[PDB]
């Protein structure tokens, strides 16, 4: 997969993934891979927006060759920033985030791994994954960039989690 | 590094 004749190349190839699982629990598949801006729109403009997905569902957009699981070599020493959103906000947030990621707005060298939008029962969750959780200059820069590129509600909690780090929870 | 502004990226959406 290479950019075509007069397309606009990207800094990396990326791969779209989709998953549907159950809470409390191979269920993750590749949708397609792109090498240019025009090719990205060719996938993305024909995809269901995360705000119209049903179930316990996620879209993942990752650098080609990185699997959206933490055990992956590029992910095992990393972490993610997490933003929890009310229903109605995820689709616009996901678009602004993937356009920022693709256009190289983060400026953190090779640290970015990919992004996930997670549809849950009563909230959506957007995350961005990076290589090195202990790299405070990188995670600080990622946090600030998210604030520059997303229109978030005031009061919005952002939270970093390293991957290695009453009744049962039934709905989510 | 290959850097794209959001405006530019959006404008490409109308190019086949």
């Amino acid at each position: 997969v290479v950019p075509g004749p007069a397309e606009h190349p990207l800094q990396y190839n990326y791969t779209f993934w989709y998953s549907r699982r159950t809470p409390g629990r191979q269920n993750i598949k590749q949708i397609g891979t792109f090498a240019s801006v025009e090719q990205f729109w060719r996938f993305y403009s024909h995809m269901v927006r995360p705000g119209d997905l049903t179930g316990h569902s996620d879209f993942h957009l990752f650098k080609e060759g990185i699997k959206p699981m933490w055990e992956d070599d590029a992910n095992k020493n990393g972490g993610k920033w997490i933003i929890r959103l009310r229903k109605g906000l995820a689709s616009r947030c996901w678009e602004n985030l993937i356009l920022a990621m693709l256009g190289e707005q983060f400026m953190v060298g090779e640290e970015i791994c990919g992004a996930v939008v997670s549809v849950r029962f009563q909230e959506d969750i957007i995350s961005i994954w990076n290589k090195t959780a202990s790299d405070q200059a990188t995670t600080a820069r990622i946090r600030d960039t998210l604030r520059r590129v997303l229109n978030l509600p005031p009061n919005t909690i952002m939270e970093y989690k390293t991957h290695t780090d009453g009744p049962q929870r039934l709905l989510f | 590094r290959i850097i794209y502004d959001r405006k530019f990226l959006m404008e490409c959406r109308n190019s086949p």
